[PDB]
């Protein structure tokens, strides 16, 4: 990474800004419980380790 | 006459600080993070593999590839695009989340190139398809055209405001009736090599 | 125990050649498949927060941690750092800690990089067959070692 | 004079609380489907309320045109579109519901819309995301 | 050289009012922006804000540009041996635009990308449409700079001195 | 970096490392050089490149 | 106290997700379609609705995983316990050791750790 | 457990691993497949169809768009049909830069193999690694043909023109280069304990079976079978080289990666002895050569097959004239095509993680499997 | 028995030493010079014979049409009349259509007068397909050459080898 | 002249026809398609182990369809192989050709083509559906009096 910013340095808050506009899709054949629960659930369970 | 119309529409919002450097800042993240599909069909790929390698870097413009459609912003469709594929490309390009982006390389993407003629199976142009944002000519493409087309596309990009966002999302007009025509069970079952030695028949 | 921790910690943070959930060329994307938007985001931060912890649990359990200091060797510099209290030694504990906990983020940022990845049979064999027995062993060998102390 | 296009295309009886399904192993692996930037048909039920698409309903075809705006549309071309739509199904009586025959339904479709789009019933949508003018640019006669 | 040149390039600067005052005074602009693009949208942005509609021409294939633009020009569609020549005719792209722009809209801003290819005379007949047309911007991507830098398109083009900025 | 990273993240965004013209003599991007043969064109790579090429 | 940070550190580490959701839902627009919300699968239409049901042979290891969790719980408090006690402690968890080898030994040669 | 047990899944033409457009409809068993299904033609544009209707001089640009990697095989059958029907001799120089090309061709088909195999291995740092190569490779063919890919460089009776002045040298400095790239290469690949455990003992394919499913090159040269159409046909220039067909008894796709890395290394030392031996005199035949109305070359009236050793096996062409300018009929034999067709057989009863294996050690590109 | 574990032993030890020896011919690489082109900020100087954007001379074309039939799709478009007075082909336009076309170098190796001439100039991506319609005036623009542009750094890609 | 693949055949009473040579001397022999499946068998016995290819061509539209068969030889020390061309003929109206599937498998894909590009219908073949084209078309596309049907997205981009 090179171009955002002046060495890349922030191409990762680029990209976690952009996964916070993008548009959140949520399958129709699924669950959507499960499906928002996972993630924080293993997020919730790494940083409860710090 | 094939003519043009504006529709009616409201005034836009008006802002001082906060509406407008966000908006900005927005546009600028979706700038430096156009995740590509890993979207690849015929030759057109290679050098989309050769902008993935060492000597032209993917990685400087962020745009690193993404398999799944759900993570992935920009489809850059590399590759004729046949009737057996056209479904599955657009159904790849509706399932990417919105905003997306289309830019089509190679002279088989723009019109069909050298298919445009006598073949019976290419679509000319992923325009009849997909919406494109960038065209990219040039039978395989040279990387650095590659680059200028998405560098043009962010030059598009950063020109978004708010109310393109009401531009983009679908109307979702439908019609629904009885067909009376012949419903079959797929061909395609998976069924192969599976009991083959007793399939002789003599 | 160190190379058996090295090995269950890069397992358990999913990183490379331990990345079978997340494989990309056997399943599209795993369990992140159909994962869009915020979520996919959480799901990268929670595996990059895997890595960091792991790689802190790594310099706490088997390096010196904050510690930096040879007792046995006149070695003036570590004495001279070692003799900083305060303000500036909590600092200089900080910067010991992430430096070596950079080195085991170095590592395995390389070790995905390098190696193919493992299979989910072969997995299963050395994660069953020669990291648990080896383990045992080892745990052995330290109370064995440990029946001195008292 | 007159009202003119009196067909008035009769769609069936809206359905309530449909829910999302996918095809069966039997009849999946295939698309009985002809998807188009401007036509899309479905041999399935899709609501435009909830955006729920029941694909076990292979007994309705759904037509959904121009997803991505490229025309303007009033109510009469939408209605001149779906009776053409009908009569192209009533035509096709006895066919399969294989992929061909809904892609030569959806060909002739979209050839009746660029033959509008021509003869001046639709206009090109600005203000859409794109302006490409993927049935030809605006030209004189 | 160093020291500013290595400082802040960033993009909350406070030369959008420079920029919306220059935009109104000369109305052909050519503007210079970083080669990997993206910091253009900022400046055009606001200009979009105020009513302005954007036609994006490409100068590559331009094609003389005065019949191209403000005349009814004939071009045309590629056979490929399966139809005889056609000759189609074309409305004139910016006034077709102007004419058929809602009546609430400030204008039209003809954005050129690309104008480096374009010879001398095709940039004086793009700095003078304005004058033609009275509702019309033209802003011409004339190069590449490190740092967002704009001038008018009259003295790019030669009609004006080149003033020392 | 790693350790650092913190008081990076705030002039990051106060700095631009963009690459510098050729010819140490362009003002703007419309200035012309006094003579077009002084810069060095044809910069190589890693294959048949030293350093002083970067 | 040495728990309450914990209890607000939890609540924190809760409430990061819900702020992260609530954000992007006041933030990213919604453009839902048919096409859109349908399953991906690489393109083609799926077919019947995902499961696998694995045989049992490769899922035998997870009861054998459930016994070794509990040994190792067991195994801790007598580590806590092994400096202020003596060898006694040592006799103690030798057999338990032992056993786990034993069973180790037994999931081994019976080809349930077999793949 | 016949149905509701077993998940059929459409590993399609979107998969990282499906190299193109090909798909897989695979029916798994808890991982181990039960079997599969191979569908192709997503990219099938019909090429046979439009090699009538087109003069060869037209055609010759469609031809590399079959096997894009390795485009101067095809080119050179293509312009070796015809120019054997009308019985056109080729110049000794331009054989020599033939054979030369098509040696470069093989290398960088080779590379680019390589690079996805070790991708759907899992070790993503290989694929870059032939990338720096085969960027060497695509400049000395820009150099010489005009392009990168798509050269458009072999003609009817020679080659479109001369090598450039300072290619020789050029060229056998690449060639020492790479030779230390592919020491590099075997270094850090092919003693891998996680390369080995993922490649030792997969598809193994008997010498019988791969003469029966029409398998050709380093497919059927790995099966115990020493047959390369370079020494059996006496193919250009090859019977005057010094090199070696690279054959191993094992089936494995140990064995395959081996015999590609050791065609690399045969194929260099033939770049090597034709450098050092290249002729003089013209390239273009003259004979042929000769505002006006120009016609194309009229295809005599009998059928003909010829054949070349692509990278990837036995690629043919069965051409039908038809006294005139547009062929009659024109086959083509595509060895990806045939030698996909064993899959299904290989990965039955395997894992799932091991049909990337098996996949990649398979030279398939979808572009030449359809046509 | 014990050889089943000695041979454990050397089997474990070689797996080490190997990858041990992935990782330094890995790491190697951190020595050695980027390959990386840095583009758009430095550009590769095409070679003598790249096959780009098509320039047209308008003055030197005889509409024979020979280019039409050389193309692989009957691409270029030459709408021509007759000059009655002396009875010679006048063009009127010339048009090729850059997003069908392949760039394969057919009409510039079989022009008779040799008016059709390949340039340097990749890059034609332009926003909207119907702009690729390049008539006689834009073929006949002179092509930027990366050479005049001064704010790149033009990459060679090998030694001139010129001495 | 006789070649030494149809001397073996009168020798051994099978019954065929010699269409001579192409421009590399290979035999071309011509088999009718009720006797071909037993034919295949004897050629394989011959020692013919390899089927380099297997292709379908018109001969004339409106007129017959031929299914060509390459053959040669893969074994150790011999230097010139040899190869046979086989062609067998067919009617359009209803084209039927035994499948030698059950002697070389490498006609597999290869048939499947021939039948999905014109029509040939093989009766051994055990899964014979089209492979290049979709699965749900109707109609062979390589013969020569075949006509594309309109479809929208083949016309010109407009
Ligand atoms: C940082 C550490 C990076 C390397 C760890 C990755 C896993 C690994 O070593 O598996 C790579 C191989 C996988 O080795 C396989 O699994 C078992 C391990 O003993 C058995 O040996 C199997 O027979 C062997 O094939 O592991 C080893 O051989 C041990 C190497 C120890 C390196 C330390
Ligand atoms: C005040 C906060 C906004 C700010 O600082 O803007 C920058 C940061 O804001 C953002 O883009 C969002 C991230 C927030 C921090 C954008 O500039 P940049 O770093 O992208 O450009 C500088 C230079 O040209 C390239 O390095
Ligand atoms: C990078 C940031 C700088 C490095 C880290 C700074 C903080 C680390 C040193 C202090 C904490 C660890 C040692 C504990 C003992 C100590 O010195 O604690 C101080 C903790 O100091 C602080 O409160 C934090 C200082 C500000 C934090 C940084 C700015 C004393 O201040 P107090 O408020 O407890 O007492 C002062 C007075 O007598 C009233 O009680
Ligand atoms: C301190 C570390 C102490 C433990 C040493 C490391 C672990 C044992 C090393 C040997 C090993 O990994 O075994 C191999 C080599 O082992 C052999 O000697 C092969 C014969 C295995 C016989 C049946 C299994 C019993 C093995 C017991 C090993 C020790 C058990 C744990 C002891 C703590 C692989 O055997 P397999 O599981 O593939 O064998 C099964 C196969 O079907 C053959 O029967
Ligand atoms: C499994 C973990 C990784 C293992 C392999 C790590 C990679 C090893 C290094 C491979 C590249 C060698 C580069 C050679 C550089 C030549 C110039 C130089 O400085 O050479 C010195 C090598 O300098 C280095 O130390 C190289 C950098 C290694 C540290 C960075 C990698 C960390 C992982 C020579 O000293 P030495 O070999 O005695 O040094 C090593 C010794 O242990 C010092 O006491
Ligand atoms: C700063 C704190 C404030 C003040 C707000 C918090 C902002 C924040 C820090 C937001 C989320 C940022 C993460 C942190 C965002 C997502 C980052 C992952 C974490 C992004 C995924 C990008 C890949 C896409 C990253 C790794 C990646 C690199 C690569 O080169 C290849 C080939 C592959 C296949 C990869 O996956
Ligand atoms: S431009 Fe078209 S024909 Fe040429 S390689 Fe790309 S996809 Fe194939
Ligand atoms: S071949 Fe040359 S001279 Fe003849 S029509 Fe074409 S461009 Fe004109
Ligand atoms: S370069 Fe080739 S494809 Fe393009 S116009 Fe000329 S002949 Fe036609």
């Amino acid at each position: 990474p090179e171009y955002a910013g002046p060495l890349g340095i922030l191409q990762a808050l680029a990209d976690g800004t952009k996964l916070l506009f993008k548009e959140n899709l949520l399958p129709s054949r699924g669950d959507t419980y499960l499906f928002s629960i996972g993630p924080s659930i293993a997020v919730i369970s790494i940083l409860l380790g710090y | 006459m094939n003519s043009i119309e504006f529709p009616l529409l409201d005034q836009i919002a008006q802002n001082s600080v906060i509406s407008t450097t966000s908006n900005d800042l927005s546009n600028w993240s979706r700038l430096s993070s156009l995740w590509p599909l890993l979207y690849g069909t015929s030759c057109c790929f290679i050098e989309f593999a050769s902008l993935i390698g060492s000597r032209f870097d993917f990685d400087r413009y962020g745009l690193v590839p993404r398999a799944s459609p759900r993570q992935a912003d920009l489809i850059l469709t590399a590759g004729t695009v046949t009737m057996k594929m056209a479904p599955s490309l657009l159904r790849l390009y509706e399932q990417m989340p919105e905003p997306k982006y289309v830019i089509a390389m190679g002279a088989c993407t723009i019109t069909g190139g050298m298919f445009s003629t006598d073949s019976y199976s290419t679509v000319r142009g992923v325009d009849k398809l997909i919406p494109v944002d960038v065209y990219l000519p040039g039978c395989p493409p040279k990387p650095e055209a590659v680059i200028d087309a998405i560098t043009k596309l962010r030059k598009k990009i950063s020109r978004e405001i708010y109310e393109d966002r009401i531009k983009s999302q679908p109307k979702n007009r439908c019609f629904t009736i009885n067909h009376k025509f012949r419903v079959g069970r797929s061909i395609h079952t998976g069924n192969y090599d599976q009991a083959l030695l007793y399939k002789y028949k003599s | 125990g160190f190379i058996v921790f090295i090995i269950s910690s890069l397992a358990e943070c999913e990183r490379l050649p331990f990345d079978l959930p997340e494989a990309e060329e056997e399943l599209v994307a795993g369990y992140q498949t159909e994962y869009s938007g915020i979520k996919f985001g959480l799901f990268y931060v929670a595996s990059y927060l895997n890595l960091l912890i792991s790689s802190l649990f790594v310099t706490v359990l088997y390096l010196g941690g904050w510690n930096l200091s040879i007792p046995y060797i006149f070695i003036s510099e570590f004495f001279e750092i070692n003799k900083i209290d305060g303000v500036f030694g909590t600092t200089i504990g900080i910067f010991i800690t992430l430096a070596k906990t950079f080195l085991f983020l170095f590592i395995p940022i390389t070790t995905r990089w390098t190696l193919p990845r493992l299979r989910m049979d072969q997995l299963l064999n050395l994660g069953w067959k020669f990291l648990l027995p080896i383990s045992l062993g080892n745990l052995l060998l330290t109370t064995s070692s440990q029946l001195f102390s008292l | 004079e007159m009202k003119e296009v009196l067909k008035r295309a009769t769609p069936i009886e809206a359905q309530v609380n449909v829910k999302s399904r996918n095809l069966e192993r039997e009849y999946g692996g295939q698309w009985l489907s002809s998807v188009t930037r401007h036509v899309r048909i479905y041999a399935a039920y899709i609501d435009p309320v909830t955006c729920a698409m029941d694909q076990t309903q292979m007994d309705k075809l759904t037509l959904m045109i121009d997803p991505t705006d490229e025309f303007l549309w009033n109510d009469e071309t939408l209605n001149k579109v779906y009776v053409y739509f009908e009569e192209l199904v009533d035509h096709y009586e006895g066919a399969p519901l294989t992929e061909y025959t809904l892609r030569l339904i959806g060909s002739d479709i979209e050839h009746y819309i660029r033959k509008m789009l021509y003869e001046g019933e639709i206009k090109y949508n600005m203000n859409s995301r794109v302006l490409n003018f993927s049935m030809g640019k605006p030209r004189m006669k | 050289i160093g020291i500013r040149d290595f400082i802040g390039g960033d993009l909350v600067k406070f030369d959008l009012g420079t920029w919306l005052s220059d935009v109104e005074e000369h109305k052909a602009i050519a503007m210079y922006s970083p080669h990997e693009g993206g910091y253009e949208g900022r400046y055009l942005n606001r200009l979009r804000y105020q009513g302005y509609h954007f036609l994006d021409v490409s100068a590559r294939g331009l094609g003389d540009p005065e019949t191209t633009l403000t005349k009814v020009h004939p071009v045309c569609p590629p056979h490929v041996g399966k139809q005889p020549i056609a000759r189609w005719w074309f409305p004139p792209e910016v006034d077709y635009r102007l004419e058929a722009l809602p009546s609430d809209a400030k204008g039209l801003v003809v954005w050129v990308i690309e104008a480096k290819v374009l010879s001398k005379a095709e940039l004086q007949f793009l700095a003078m449409l304005p004058s033609l047309r009275p509702k019309v911007r033209v802003i011409a991507e004339c190069g590449n700079w490190r740092k967002v830098m704009w001038k008018p398109l009259k003295e790019i083009a030669g009609l004006v001195p080149l003033q020392e900025a | 970096v790693f350790i650092f990273f913190p008081g990076i993240l705030v002039w990051a965004p106060f700095l631009n490392f963009r690459k510098f013209p050729r010819d140490p003599t362009m003002k703007y991007p419309w200035s012309k050089p006094e003579n077009p043969s002084e810069v060095k064109g044809g910069f190589l790579k890693y294959p048949w490149a030293t350093i002083e090429d970067y | 106290y040495e728990y309450d940070i914990f209890w607000a550190f939890l609540i924190i580490s809760s409430v990061i997700p819900i702020l992260a959701f609530l954000f992007s839902g006041i933030l990213a627009p919604i453009s839902k379609g048919p096409e859109k919300l349908s399953s991906y699968e690489s393109g083609i239409e799926p077919m019947g609705d995902a499961w696998l049901q694995f045989r049992i042979r490769y899922y035998m290891f997870a009861l054998v995983f459930v016994v070794f969790d509990v040994e190792t719980v067991f195994l801790y408090p007598w580590a806590m316990s092994f400096d202020i006690l003596g060898v006694s402690v040592f006799i103690e968890a030798l057999i338990f050791v032992l056993i786990l080898i034993v069973g180790l030994v037994y999931a081994w040669r019976k080809g349930a750790l077999e793949w | 457990t016949t149905r509701k047990d077993l998940m059929i899944v459409n590993m399609g033409p979107h998969h990282p691993s499906m190299h193109g457009v090909l798909r897989l409809i695979v029916t798994l068993d808890g991982e181990d497949v039960i079997d599969c299904e191979p569908i192709v033609g997503y990219l099938h544009r019909g090429m046979e169809k439009i090699a009538e209707n087109r003069t060869i001089i037209q055609y010759l640009p469609y031809v590399t768009r079959w096997d894009y990697l390795a485009t101067m095989f095809t080119e050179a059958i293509t312009v070796n049909g015809p120019e054997q029907l009308g019985n056109i001799q080729v110049p000794k120089r331009a054989s020599y830069i033939r054979v030369i090309m098509l040696e470069l061709s093989r290398i960088a088909s080779h590379l680019l193999w390589l690079g996805p195999f070790m991708a759907d291995i899992g070790a993503q740092t290989p694929f870059f690694y032939i990338l720096r190569e085969r960027e060497l490779i695509y400049d000395l063919f820009e150099a010489a043909t005009g392009m990168r890919m798509m050269h458009n460089y072999f003609r009817i009776g020679g080659v479109a023109a001369d090598l450039p002045y300072g290619w020789i040298d050029k060229c056998l400095d690449f060639c020492d280069y790479f030779l230390i790239g592919l020491t590099e290469y075997q270094k850090l690949i092919t003693r891998n304990p996680i390369f080995l455990e993922r490649v030792e003992n997969v598809g193994i394919i008997g010498g019988e079976e791969a003469i029966n499913w029409g398998l050709s090159g380093p497919m059927l040269r790995a099966s115990g079978i020493q047959w390369d159409l370079r020494k059996v046909d006496h193919y250009e220039c090859y019977d005057e080289f010094d090199w070696e067909v690279q054959w191993q008894k094992e089936g494995d796709s140990l064995a395959r990666y081996l015999i590609r890395i050791g065609e690399m290394a045969e194929s260099v030392k033939i770049i090597q002895q034709a450098l050092e031996g290249i002729p003089g005199g013209p390239y273009e035949n003259l004979e042929i050569r000769r505002k006006k109305p120009s016609p194309a070359f009229e295809l005599s009236k009998q059928e003909l097959y010829v054949r070349v050793e692509a990278p990837k096996g036995e690629l043919g062409i069965f051409l039908i004239g038809d006294q005139s300018v547009f062929p009659w009929r024109w086959k083509i034999r595509p060895p990806g095509f045939i030698n996909l067709q064993i899959l299904p057989q290989l990965v039955k009863k395997m894992k799932l993680a091991d049909i990337m294996t098996i996949l990649g050690s398979i030279d398939i590109i979808m572009g030449e499997v359809d046509r | 028995m014990v050889t089943g574990f000695i041979n454990y032993g050397q089997q474990t030890i070689r797996a080490a030493r190997y990858i041990g020896q992935s990782f330094m011919i890995t790491l190697s690489h951190a020595n050695r010079l980027p390959v990386t082109i840095q583009y758009p900020y430095e550009k590769l100087i095409t070679s003598e014979r790249f096959r780009g954007r098509i320039h047209f001379e308008f003055d030197k074309c005889i509409a024979c049409e020979v280019c039409v039939r050389a193309c692989p799709i009957d691409l270029p478009v030459v709408d021509w009349k007759l000059e009655t007075d002396i009875r010679k082909k006048r063009l009127l336009n010339y048009s090729i259509d850059f997003g069908i076309c392949i760039f394969c170098g057919n009409c510039v190796e079989y022009c008779p007068t040799n008016c059709l001439s390949m340039t340097e100039e990749y890059e034609l991506s332009t926003y909207d397909r119907h702009e690729l319609n390049y008539n006689q005036i834009a073929l006949g623009r002179l092509p930027i050459s990366i050479t005049d542009d001064y704010t790149i750094r033009t990459i060679l890609n090998s030694p001139q080898t010129k001495e | 002249m006789q070649g030494r693949l149809s001397a073996w055949l009168v020798k051994h009473g099978l019954v065929h026809r010699s269409l001579g040579f192409d421009y590399q001397g290979i035999e071309t022999l011509q088999i009718k398609p009720e006797d071909w499946h037993s034919i295949a068998v004897i050629l394989y016995v011959y020692g013919y182990n390899y089927l380099r290819s297997q292709c379908a061509y018109d001969v004339a539209p409106g007129g017959l369809l031929a299914s060509v068969y390459h053959l040669t030889r893969i074994e150790y020390g011999v230097d010139q192989p040899e190869e046979v061309c086989i062609k067998v003929f067919a009617p359009r109206r209803n084209p039927r050709i035994p499948s030698v599937f059950w002697v070389w498998k490498s006609a597999d894909f290869q048939e499947r083509e021939s039948y999905d590009m014109f029509g040939i219908s093989y009766d051994n073949h055990p899964r014979l559906k089209r492979i290049l084209m979709p699965e749900s078309w109707i109609g062979w596309p390589l013969r020569k009096d075949y006509i594309v049907p309109n479809f929208y997205e083949i016309q010109d981009a407009y």
